[PDB]
């Protein structure tokens, strides 16, 4: 590809100067390039690629929800054709994420295998937010589903990944799979669990948890 | 709106 | 170009949609598509135009801003490549404007000459920002020089238009042509003879004209 | 930062 002829380093390095500028097309570029080297990614790196893409398809993502919403108020074709536009665009990125996903970096650490796992949920909920469908959020449930599965078996309550992927798949259960009653039970759970387990809240890892502990009681707040 | 991570 | 078969009606709708999506890649590739369809644009559709390329170089500029930051405080070659990299892609967005400009938009009534004029002062001042840049800064200021020639003659001190040209050819004179002194006589002249002509002050202009005049006094307070 | 607009 375009960064096939820039050193891992680099392409490392300009990921983390792409982030400071607050340019995240470039960033998930970057990031892309160093998975396409072959070599797995450490903790560090993970969380710039996590980040890019988060970013490049979050504001996809809000731009399609104004869109979607202009587009059912008027229940000509140009609403319904830019809408499609910047669709496609944000399935593109989906896509090429679970191509990075699938081809290179799924396969190990449990801490790497959850923390790609979830992503093939997210990328595949995203697609699910825009899809008109069974076939996609089915694929979402199946990466959930494992990367639950480990990270029960591997990871302490309190680990930011542990609990940040609990927090997307209660969002899935909530409003991709219509189950609100188990989207509550697993924010419930998992909050309580991990509020039991602070003793064991790692000073690295205290302020992401935390925060991810209070997304888990908006969310709970906002659906009861 | 509610939050993910 | 690529929107050559869209209707010109169809592009300004679209450009309206990206603005409320703040999409405004999209923005300014749709009304660059309909400055292409060979017509002159209104009063509303030149705004459209305006805010689609002020918002787009805002984002490189302030990258730009970021990552030379970075190089200098480094006083390898990947910081200086990635500046290059974003400096690159913003004088192409800057060029692409001026070109649109001088090939379709300056020719006419004196709000539309002098919107346009400045329009091409400010972005060889974009241009005179990463340069290192006298060619560059001699036609900012021409430009600049002859729309404040035409609002002067041709406007009220309140018009807005006017106003912006004015608070902008001030920062010019400030950070871009070394005279302070210029740049802070022409914001005071400005402010205080708007000030003396509210009585004129013509309802649907009001808001843009005080939000400018106190952007007016934001830079004097600054400057003194 | 100054302004412009
Ligand atoms: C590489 C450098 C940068 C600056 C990009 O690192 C970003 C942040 O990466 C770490 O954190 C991570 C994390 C977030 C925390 C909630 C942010 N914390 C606070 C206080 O805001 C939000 C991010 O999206 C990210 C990567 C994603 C995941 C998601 C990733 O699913 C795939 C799961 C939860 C969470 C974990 C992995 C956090 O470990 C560090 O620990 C933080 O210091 C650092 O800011
Ligand atoms: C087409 C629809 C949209 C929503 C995009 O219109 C944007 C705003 O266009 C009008 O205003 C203009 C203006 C601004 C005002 C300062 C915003 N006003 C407030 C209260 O924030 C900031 C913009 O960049 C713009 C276009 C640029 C120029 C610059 C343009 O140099 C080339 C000079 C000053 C100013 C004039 C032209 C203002 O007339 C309307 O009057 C406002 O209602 C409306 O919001
Ligand atoms: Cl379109
Ligand atoms: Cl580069
Ligand atoms: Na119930
Ligand atoms: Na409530
Ligand atoms: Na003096
Ligand atoms: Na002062």
């Amino acid at each position: 590809g375009a960064m096939g002829s820039m050193e891992r380093a680099s392409l490392i390095q300009k990921a983390k100067l792409a982030e400071q500028a607050e340019r995240y097309e470039d960033m998930a570029a970057f990031m892309k390039g160093a998975v396409e080297k072959g070599e797995e990614l450490s903790c560090e790196e993970r969380n710039l690629l996590s980040v890019a893409y988060k970013n490049v398809v979050g504001g996809q993502r809000a731009a399609w929800r104004v869109l979607s919403s202009i587009e059912q108020k008027s229940n000509g074709p140009e609403v319904r054709e830019y809408r499609e536009k910047v669709e496609t665009e944000l399935q593109g990125v989906c896509d090429t994420v679970l191509g990075l996903l699938d081809s290179h970096l799924i396969k190990g650490d449990a801490e790497s295998r959850v923390f790609y796992l979830k992503m093939k949920g997210d990328y595949y909920r995203y697609l699910a937010e825009v899809a008109t469908k069974k076939r996609i959020i089915d694929s979402a449930r199946s990466a959930y589903q494992e990367a639950m599965d480990i990270s029960k078996k591997e990871m302490p309550p309190t680990n930011p990944i542990r609990l940040g992927l609990a927090l997307n798949f209660s969002v899935f259960h909530y409003e991709i799979a219509n189950s609100p009653e188990e989207a509550i039970s697993l924010a419930k759970t998992t909050f309580d669990e991990a509020m039991a387990d602070l003793h064991t809240l790692s000073e690295d890892s205290y302020k992401d948890s935390t925060l991810i502990m209070q997304l888990l009681r908006d969310n709970l707040t906002l659906w009861t | 709106r509610r939050k993910s991570v």
